[PDB]
């Protein structure tokens, strides 16, 4: 009947029950797209590349209408000042762009197969 | 046996057909060749308009 | 939320919940009806063009 | 340890000019950023080797030759 | 209840969780790394030689002792000269043990017009560099004679680069007043240059 | 630590200008003339 000193925090059983049911339901919702009352479960609203391309579009359009030469802002970072390779000079933006397909996801199969 | 003129014309016609179908594989979006070899007047990389949902700048 | 604590309502506790939803607006969160929710009136894929 | 090591390692301006002028043909503040760090590292490594040679290795070499395997 | 107290209590909880998880991962990494040594010691016991495994364990202790003697104190520990000569680096093997015929410069295969001197200049620039040769100092290749050889082969690309350089500056009629440019315009394009 | 006491997201370069190559510096073998008076090196304003 003795639980503990009550100065050490106790997590309730409802926290584990919610955790257990939520993990199982998340797995089931990922396996069956189209059956969540006709819908599916996404993990984001907008692609970061899509948002950055829209913001660059509006930024260079506003720069051009103000009478200046427009600038493109690069995800990851700008160039390094080196002289040995093109890939070392532009490494940060190249590193952002090389990660495109796993950033988009998902890492699980997109369609259901019955074994 | 050496080709006559109509055989040369026929194979040039078919090769141009093949070359069009071959150039359909030329800019894989976010492929390595496009990321490293598509550059502006200087050596700077450009943002190619190949993204599947955004058509910027009145395109 | 698991501790079911209950005061009345004070100004600092008013600012806590505003700050939580404000900061959650800046992150990436899950959605249940994403194709309906990203619809827009006009010829665009979103409301941000 | 970090500050105590950094007292040994970090060189002054004369070592950096000294390490630049023999490795490269040019005096400092005329270089790329990546080739300044090479001169700074060479000066710090010279300071480390000099400290180990004159302050740790001057009195630990009394030849107790034994304890082989 | 204040924001500062909540942020500090969150920071302390995150720090203690992350530090204990890192300690568990470091122990698990050591347990993954060292498995082959324990397996070989156990196999040495199980083959029918129980006394030789204790020699392996005390040899690990004596190796730690030898490391402390060699690195901190600096003693010689004789027999180290025979151990130092057993191994070598890649560039030292290139300097000392490889023939010169096992290196090429992509241009001795591309251009048949090359003489022996341009061939060895390309070899020293691109095949075996100054750190891969025995009597090699930096600055062996001139890079101005190399540019002259690279301009002798394919001269029209050099002419194009000279045009672009003259167009970037304001020396375009100084480009066209060179003694061969109007003649090569006449040769390539069958009409004289009107402009 | 020297760059962290500074603001490394504040003084670094994040942006580049984009300059279009002229036809002499572009992909010359891709430029073709179609029955005279036309060529496929396209150029149009956003307006
Ligand atoms: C970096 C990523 C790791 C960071 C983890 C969060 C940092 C923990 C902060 C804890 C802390 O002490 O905060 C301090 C606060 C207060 O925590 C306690 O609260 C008590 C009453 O509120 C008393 O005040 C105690 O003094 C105080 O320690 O803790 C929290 O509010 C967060 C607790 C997090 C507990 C997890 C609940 C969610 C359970 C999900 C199940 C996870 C299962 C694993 C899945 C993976």
């Amino acid at each position: 009947v003795y639980k503990g000193p009550a100065s050490i925090p106790h997590a309730s059983a409802e926290v584990f029950g919610a955790f257990f049911l939520a993990t199982n339901t998340a797995l089931l919702a990922h396996m069956f797209p189209g059956k969540l009352f006709g819908s599916e479960l996404h993990v984001r609203k907008w692609d970061p590349d899509y948002l950055a391309s829209c913001c660059n579009e509006q930024g260079m359009r506003r720069e051009a209408l103000s009478g200046k030469k427009p600038n493109l802002w690069l995800l990851g970072g700008g160039p390094r000042l080196v002289n040995d390779s093109w890939e070392r000079m532009w490494w940060n933006n190249l590193h952002w762009k090389r990660w495109k397909v796993p950033r988009t996801g998902p890492a699980f199969p997109q369609d259901m197969y019955w074994q | 046996e050496m080709c006559d003129i109509p055989e040369i014309l026929g194979t040039v016609q078919e090769a141009r057909q093949i070359v069009e179908r071959a150039r359909m594989w030329r800019f894989k979006p976010y492929g390595e060749v496009g990321l490293r070899m598509a550059q502006d007047a200087n050596g700077s990389p450009v943002s190619l308009m190949q993204e599947p949902l955004h058509y910027p700048h009145g395109t | 939320s698991s501790k079911e604590r209950r005061m009345a309502l004070e100004d600092l506790s008013k600012w806590k919940i505003f700050l939580l939803n404000f900061l959650l607006a800046l992150t990436e969160q899950s959605c249940i009806y994403p194709f309906i929710s990203n619809l827009s009136f006009g010829p665009d894929a979103s409301i941000l063009e | 340890t970090v500050a105590a090591g950094a007292a040994i390692v970090v060189p002054s301006g004369k070592q950096v000019e000294a390490a630049s002028l023999d490795i490269y043909g040019r005096p400092p503040s005329q270089l790329l950023p990546n080739e300044r760090r090479a001169a700074e590292f060479a000066a710090g490594h010279r300071r480390w080797k000099g400290f180990v040679d004159n302050s740790i290795y001057s009195w630990t070499r009394t030849l107790p030759g034994h304890d082989n395997p | 209840e204040p924001i500062q107290d909540e942020l500090l209590k969150l920071l302390r909880g995150g720090w203690v969780l992350l530090s204990n998880l890192a300690l568990f991962l470091v122990f698990s990494s050591f347990l993954h790394r060292s498995l082959n040594w324990f397996v070989q010691t156990e196999l040495l016991v199980a083959v029918g030689a129980p006394q030789q495994a204790g020699e392996r364990v005390v040899g690990k202790f004596f190796e730690a002792i030898e490391w402390v003697e060699r690195n901190i104190l600096g003693w010689k520990l004789p027999g180290d000269e025979e151990a130092e000569d057993a191994t070598s680096k890649v560039y030292e093997v290139l300097q000392n043990y490889t023939p010169a015929e096992a290196a090429y410069s992509f241009a001795q295969l591309k251009y048949k017009d090359l003489t022996h001197k341009e061939r060895e200049l390309f070899h020293k620039a691109y095949a075996l560099r100054h750190f891969e040769r025995r009597d090699g100092r930096p600055g062996d290749v001139d890079a101005a004679e190399l540019q002259a050889v690279k301009d002798r082969l394919d001269p029209l690309e050099a002419d194009r680069r000279a045009y672009a350089a003259a167009k970037a500056a304001g020396r375009l009629d100084e480009y066209w007043a060179a003694p061969g440019r109007e003649a090569t315009y006449q040769r390539i394009v069958g009409a004289p240059r009107i402009a | 630590f020297k760059n962290f006491f500074s603001f490394s997201f504040l003084n670094n370069i994040w942006s580049i200008p984009i300059i279009i190559p002229d036809i002499a510096s572009a992909m010359i073998s891709e430029v073709s003339v179609l029955d005279g008076y036309f060529h496929n090196a396209f150029t149009f304003l956003e307006t």
